[PDB]
């Protein structure tokens, strides 16, 4: 079984690492989206001030 | 109860056998 | 079908959805969450167990066995190793949450510290452009010397708190033991600031007069006259004779209990004056005002010795100033939650103890300067690490009522807190002791007597009231 | 999205679940089905637009999906499935043992068979030895 | 209250009774019994999952609970082995008893035939 299944297991290990990388990138990118959206409002107020 | 996914084995076997096969 | 629980992130054999969120949960988890918090875990909408819609579609298929999962003891071994990683994950989260709150405080601090720099330069740029837009063709050093012992020396004598100081069980009997009337003229009555020296006291009136008064005898000692507007701050000198007072007429006038006339006048401000404080040597007056300036002068000769704009180019409310008897490391409170300790040789900040969004009405150091307390009308009072520039302890309350004044006791083991109402804390235990409601209006100024055994107050109720036990 | 519609069979981007069905639909499908027929396609119960809720994922606090295959629930699940198998196995063994143990107790004739042999052989001897 | 499952003999968290015999079960076992054997387990009559009537209705240490599982699992498997061992011993006693019975029938057959000879001596 170890040799019969080892290829399928190695594929799953690779997919888990890839999926963790992608989902943490989504997390950080969604944080960046929400700050720049809020920062974009703050800059719009700054335009009227300057 | 554990290997109840064998329903998915026969279904994918069935779907595979719909290739080069008839309507409905 | 296949589903994953929003709470656990695992597959679920019993998928359910709240009516108040799009997110789906394992039923026993969300029910246990509701049983504690009564709310949607993600939207925070109020939620009840009957607002749950159940997916009768078949739950997620079983995860295939590992080859090591083919034996019961190796499942238990696998369960043990799985469980340890789950607990280390849960333990890692609470560490990460602590670190994130450290860094958030520091960035906001570093953000708020940068806003101090923007504010100074922006007004200094504005004053520079305004010129273009309208262009037409030494005791301080001895204070450092004294600071070069007393900020570190005073453990040598302050070895213990006094034995005669009130215990926590004794001050619980505080009551209004005297009430005072007729201190100020009935045509424009009111007392806006208060100070004491033992049983002697000094009062600033809405009637544009300063009255030296004895709150033990219920007797006027002396009336000082010469201000053109109502009083805003006063200081009573330890010599029992000299008095200093500040008014909305933008001037500071110094008086003597022997005299009907000014011992000295300081004409040094652009707008209403707000606070004054006394050098521990007694000869020199320190002052702040609503014009964003501070000024410092010799009382004994009348000569002004230094003055600076805190930040020129705007009329901004400085509303407290203090002197600290080591010699230095004291500060000013101002409008935009400024609490700036001053590097007096260099006319720049030295340290800070803000704790507020709103302006700060009072600042008090302890005898040895390892306690300080501050408060504001945004509703909290806090105790401060004078030694290391950090927070130590907080007083908090349900209503966030205006707090108008603060005072340590004689020793710094009690702290009176109030405004619309009055309370006193025993600081050495940090517990609330008593609540006082005998005033029929806001309090304007606070002092404590010897051994914390008495409390002296003025109020918008048009009386001066004394509390003791 | 990972939700598959029960009626169109596609992986939907507008997931909606209806309270009477307990089942997942496309918004664009179920609203016209309600408009044209007023009825749950699955249960044939009544439907109305207030009975419909739309699914979402990835909100604040939403835990990361575990993909490692092992989990505490799934291990406890399969340990439970082992336990049920062993008890129903042990129950049928206990039943088998009771049947076998019952009949071999009823079959305990062998000492009484021996007395019959003694009785028969002694009769035989007296019938053989009379001449 | 304490309720004992007829299949496992264990205290059960979900006691259910079948109308075809009136014996209490853990829901999960009897459903799996029905789904595998179809009968009532005690009365052997036909049974179906709709004929089941539901009856009315702390933690210490995870390293401890995992060791309680380990010791408890070894007890369940020990029992299962002893049942297989006892069942073969019962079959070995049974088959021996039948051999003694069949040998006794041959002896009684042999002697009863020989006893006919005494009538023609």
């Amino acid at each position: 079984l170890r040799v019969k299944l080892g290829g399928y297991q190695a594929i799953h290990d690779k997919l888990c690492k890839k999926y963790q990388e992608v989902t943490t990138e989504i997390e950080m990118a969604n944080i960046e989206k929400k700050t720049f959206e809020r920062l974009g409002e703050h800059e719009l107020k700054a335009i009227n001030k300057r | 109860h554990e290997y109840g996914n064998v329903i998915k084995k026969v279904e994918e076997m069935k779907v595979r056998r719909e290739n080069e096969m008839l309507a409905l | 079908m296949s589903f994953v629980c929003g709470i656990s992130g695992e597959l679920t054999e019993d998928p359910v959805v709240s009516q108040v969120s799009g997110h789906i949960f394992d039923r026993r988890l969300i029910v246990k969450f509701i049983a504690e918090n009564g709310t949607d875990p993600i939207s925070h909408g109020e939620l009840s167990e009957d607002q749950l819609v159940s997916l009768k579609s078949g739950g997620t298929g079983s995860a295939p066995r590992n080859v090591s999962g083919t034996s019961i003891p190796s499942l238990l071994k696998m369960l043990q190793d799985e469980w340890d990683t789950v607990m280390l994950n849960s333990f890692s989260l609470r560490q990460q949450l602590q670190i994130a709150r450290q860094e958030l405080s520091h960035s906001l601090y570093q953000h708020d510290a940068a806003c101090r720099v923007i504010s100074r330069l922006s007004k200094e740029l504005t004053a520079a452009r305004e010129a273009l837009s309208t262009l037409k063709p030494a005791i301080l050093a001895k204070l450092e010397e004294k600071s070069k012992s007393l900020t570190a020396e005073r453990k040598q004598r302050g070895k213990n708190l006094p034995e005669g100081l009130a215990k926590t069980e004794e001050l619980a009997e505080l009551k209004q033991t005297a009430s005072h009337t007729g201190i100020h003229s009935t045509g424009t009555p009111g007392i806006t600031a208060l100070d004491i020296k033992g049983n002697l006291s000094l009062t600033g009136g809405i009637d544009k007069t300063v009255v030296l008064y004895d709150y033990e005898k219920e007797q006027v000692m002396q009336t000082f006259k010469g201000h053109n507007k109502k009083i805003n701050a006063v200081v009573l000198h330890p010599d029992n004779i000299t008095a200093i007072s500040a008014s909305a007429d933008s001037h500071i006038r110094v008086w003597s209990a022997t005299d009907s006339s000014s011992k000295a006048i300081i004409d040094v401000h652009q707008a209403p004056v707000t606070d004054i404080s006394l050098n521990a040597s007694g000869d020199y007056i320190l002052s702040a005002s609503d014009d964003s300036y501070w000024a410092f002068s010799d009382i004994r000769s009348g000569k002004s010795l230094c003055k600076v704009s805190v930040e020129p180019g705007s009329q901004i409310a400085v509303h407290s100033i203090e002197f600290h008897p080591d010699g230095l490391i004291f500060g000013t409170g101002a409008a935009d939650a400024v609490v700036k300790i001053w590097d007096l040789k260099n006319q720049t900040v030295a340290a800070a103890f803000p704790g507020h969004t709103a302006a700060v009405r009072s600042i008090a150091f302890s005898e040895n300067g390892y306690y300080l307390a501050t408060g504001s009308e945004d509703g909290e009072v806090k105790l401060w690490d004078l030694r290391k520039l950090k927070n130590l302890k907080t007083f908090a309350n349900e209503e966030k009522q205006p707090i108008n004044s603060l005072s340590f006791d004689m020793t710094g083991t009690f702290l009176g807190i109030g405004g619309q109402k009055v309370q006193v804390l025993h600081v050495k235990s940090w517990s609330e002791v008593v609540s006082l409601s005998d005033h029929s209006g806001p309090v304007t100024g606070v002092r404590f007597g010897e051994n914390a055994r008495s409390l002296v107050t003025c109020s918008l109720d048009k009386s001066l009231r004394v509390f003791s036990f």
